[PDB]
C-alpha cells in the first residue's frame, strides 16, 4: 500500500494558482493518511518518495491547507522519523539547507523541532555517514 | 392422540422439494467414516426399491435452553432425561451409527462467492459449534410451544449463526446451511422401546433347530459369489 | 440514489460520538444478509462481478 | 428375495420390486389367510420377544 | 412465560456469586408480581 | 459509485469496538468473519491503487 496508495498523490496536484478544484484530495488523507500516522512497523519499496512526498506538505502553504490539517499532516512525519532505521538521509539534506537557515520561520519552526528530534535519537553508537558527517555540523554552524 | 417429540428418542431428519414438479422423499444423512461431509438420501421411490435408512438414522442426545447451554459452555469442566422438547431449546443432534455428532464446518464449496459452511460430522460433542436451535415454521405454532410430531421445524446453528438449506444447483441437491430456512420436517423412526423385545432395525441372526445352526451367505472367494 | 439516502441513515444509527454500538450494529449485520441480497448478482455472489 | 430365475436368491438392491424381496413372520405353520390387517401410527405392543 | 423468563435471569447470574443491588431489587418487583398472580391462581379453586 | 462508497461505509464502520471485546469476547469474531467474508480483501488494494 506504502508503494501504490502514497504514490497516487502526484504532489497531491500540487497549487500553482491553477489547482483548486481537488480540494477534498488533500482531505483524503485525513483518512488514508491517518493510518500511516498511527502504524510503525530492507527497503523493498521506495519509501524516500513518501519521506519527501512529507517534507513538502508540511513546508507548502500555496494552496489552502486548513490549518488543523496542518497539524495533522505535521504528525505523520515525526510519527515517520522516529520509526526509521536509518533509511532518510536523501530526505534528511532537504531541511538542512533551508527552515532556520534560509529563512522561513512562519514554516520552519514546527520543522525546526521535527528536526531536533533527529540527532537525539541517534548517539554515534551504531551508524556512520561520511555524506552527513560534515552536513550536520554545517548546519548546526548556520544555525 | 398426538405424540410429542421426546428427548433420547431415534428420528431422522427429512424435507422435500421440486425438481421435476413433484414432491420428493429426500433426508439427510452421511456416511461417517471416509467422507465426513453430509450428503442428501432420496427416498421417493420406496414404493418401487427400497431405500438405505441405517446411516440416515440420527438420535437426540439432549436439549436445553440457550442461557443454560452458554453457561454449559463457560462450564467447559465435565439423570432420567426424558424431557419434552419446545421451541427455542437448544437441540443436539448424533449419528446413531457412527457415533460422532452433527456440526458446521469451516469449508465452503460451489464457489458461491458467499458462506456456505458444508454441513458434517464432529468427531466430539466438545465445543460450541456442535449444538443447534430449533424454531418455529408455521404461525400456528410460536415460540414456547411443546413441539408435536409432523410439523415443519427450522434448524438454525448456534456459532455459525447460519441457517439449515436445501442448496439446488447445477449438481446433485446439496445440503449446504448457506441461505434459506427450509421447511425441515421430522420424522419419529423411533421411541424408548420395550426391554427384551424386537423392533425394526435391531440387526440379528436367525438361529435354527434348538442353537447349533445360523442361516448365512457362503463366504468370501468362492464359486457362488456370494448370492 | 434511493439506497444513499436510506443507507445515511442507517450510517448515523451505529458511530454516535466516534465509537459503534453494538446492539443496533448486530441487529443491522443479521438484517443486512437477507434483504440486500437484492442490488444484483454483482455482490449477492450468485455472479462475481 | 426370490427373483425366480434360479429360485431363492439375494439379490441387489437396485433390482428390488418390494413384493419378492418382501417377506412377513407367521405365528405358526397352520394355514390362516390374514385378510383382516392391522395399523397403528404408535409403538404397539411387543408381541416377539 | 413468567416461569421462562425469571428462570433465564437465574442462568445469567448462576455464574455470579455476589448478585448487583439493582439484580436483586430487579428480582424482588418480580417476585411480588409473582405472588400476587398465585393468589389470584387460588382463588379460582379455593372451595371445591 | 456514491452507493457502493456508502454502502462500505456503513459496514466498516460497525465492526466491533475497536479492540476491548475483540480480545476475548466471540460475537465480535463471528461478527469479523462474516464481514471479512463478503468483501474479501485484495479487491480493496485494487480499487484504491
Amino acid at each position: 500500500h506504502v508503494l501504490d496508495v502514497g504514490f497516487l498523490p502526484d504532489m497531491r496536484a500540487a497549487a500553482s494558482l491553477d489547482t483548486a478544484t481537488f480540494s477534498t484530495t488533500e482531505m483524503a488523507l485525513a483518512l488514508n493518511r491517518y493510518l500511516c500516522l498511527a502504524v510503525l512497523p530492507t527497503k523493498c519499496a521506495p519509501l524516500f518518495a513518501g519521506t519527501e512526498h512529507r517534507a513538502i506538505m508540511v513546508d507548502s502553504m500555496l494552496h489552502t491547507v486548513y490549518r488543523l490539517s496542518r497539524g495533522r499532516s505535521l504528525t505523520k512525519a515525526q510519527r515517520d522519523v522516529i520509526e526509521d532505521c536509518l533509511m532518510a538521509l536523501c530526505r534528511y539534506i532537504r531541511p538542512s539547507m533551508l527552515q532556520h537557515l534560509l529563512r522561513r520561520l512562519v514554516f520552519d519552526v514546527p520543522i525546526l523541532n521535527e528536526f531536533a528530534k533527529m540527532p537525539l535519537k541517534l548517539l554515534t553508537n551504531h551508524y556512520e555517514r561520511c555524506w552527513k558527517y560534515y552536513c550536520l555540523p554545517t548546519g548546526w554552524a548556520n544555525f | 392422540e398426538v405424540q410429542f417429540l421426546r428427548t433420547d428418542d431415534e428420528v431422522v431428519l427429512q424435507c422435500s422439494a421440486t425438481v421435476l414438479k413433484e414432491q420428493l422423499k429426500l433426508c439427510l444423512a452421511a456416511e461417517g467414516f471416509g467422507n465426513r461431509l453430509c450428503f442428501l438420501e432420496p427416498t421417493s421411490n420406496a414404493q418401487n426399491v427400497p431405500p438405505d435408512l441405517a446411516i440416515c438414522c440420527f438420535t437426540l442426545e439432549q436439549s436445553l435452553s440457550v442461557r443454560a447451554l452458554q453457561e454449559m459452555l463457560a462450564n467447559t469442566v465435565e439423570g432420567g432425561g426424558h424431557r419434552t422438547l419446545l421451541y427455542g431449546h437448544a437441540i443436539l443432534l448424533r449419528h446413531a451409527h457412527s457415533r460422532m455428532y452433527l456440526s458446521c464446518l469451516t469449508t465452503s464449496r460451489s464457489m458461491t462467492d458467499k458462506l456456505a459452511f458444508d454441513v458434517g460430522l464432529q468427531e466430539d460433542a466438545t465445543g460450541e459449534a456442535c449444538w443447534w436451535t430449533m424454531h418455529p415454521a408455521s404461525k400456528q405454532r410460536s415460540e414456547g410451544e411443546k413441539v408435536r410430531v409432523g410439523d415443519d421445524l427450522i434448524l438454525v446453528s448456534v456459532s455459525s449463526e447460519r441457517y439449515l438449506h436445501l442448496s439446488t444447483a447445477s449438481g446433485e441437491l446439496q445440503v449446504d446451511a448457506s441461505f434459506m430456512q427450509t421447511l425441515w420436517n421430522m420424522n419419529p423412526i423411533c421411541s424408548c422401546c420395550e426391554e427384551g423385545y424386537v423392533t425394526g432395525g435391531h440387526v440379528l441372526r436367525l438361529f435354527h433347530g434348538h442353537m447349533d445352526e445360523c442361516l448365512t451367505i457362503s463366504a468370501a472367494d468362492s464359486d457362488d459369489q456370494r448370492r | 440514489c434511493g439506497g444513499e439516502r436510506y443507507l445515511d441513515f442507517l450510517r448515523f444509527a451505529v458511530f454516535v460520538n466516534g465509537e459503534s454500538v453494538e446492539e443496533n450494529a448486530n441487529v443491522v449485520v443479521r438484517l443486512l444478509i437477507r434483504k440486500p441480497e437484492c442490488f444484483g448478482p454483482a455482490l449477492r455472489g450468485e455472479g462475481g462481478s | 428375495a426370490l427373483t425366480e430365475d434360479q429360485g431363492l436368491v439375494v439379490v441387489d438392491a437396485c433390482k428390488a420390486h418390494t413384493k419378492a424381496t418382501s417377506f412377513c413372520f407367521r405365528v405358526s405353520k397352520e394355514k390362516l389367510d390374514t385378510a383382516p390387517k392391522r395399523d397403528v401410527e404408535g409403538m404397539g405392543p411387543p408381541e416377539i420377544k | 412465560r413468567l416461569q421462562e423468563s425469571i428462570s433465564d435471569f437465574y442462568w445469567y447470574y448462576s455464574g455470579k456469586d455476589v448478585i448487583e443491588e439493582q439484580g436483586k431489587r430487579n428480582f424482588s418487583k418480580a417476585m411480588s408480581v409473582a405472588k400476587q398472580v398465585f393468589n389470584s391462581l387460588t382463588e379460582y379453586i379455593q372451595g371445591p | 459509485m456514491s452507493f457502493y462508497a456508502a454502502l462500505i461505509d456503513l459496514l466498516g464502520r460497525c465492526a466491533p469496538e475497536m479492540h476491548l471485546i475483540q480480545a476475548g469476547k466471540g460475537e465480535a469474531l463471528r461478527i469479523r468473519a462474516i464481514l471479512r467474508s463478503l468483501v474479501p480483501l485484495d479487491d480493496l488494494v485494487g480499487i484504491i491503487s
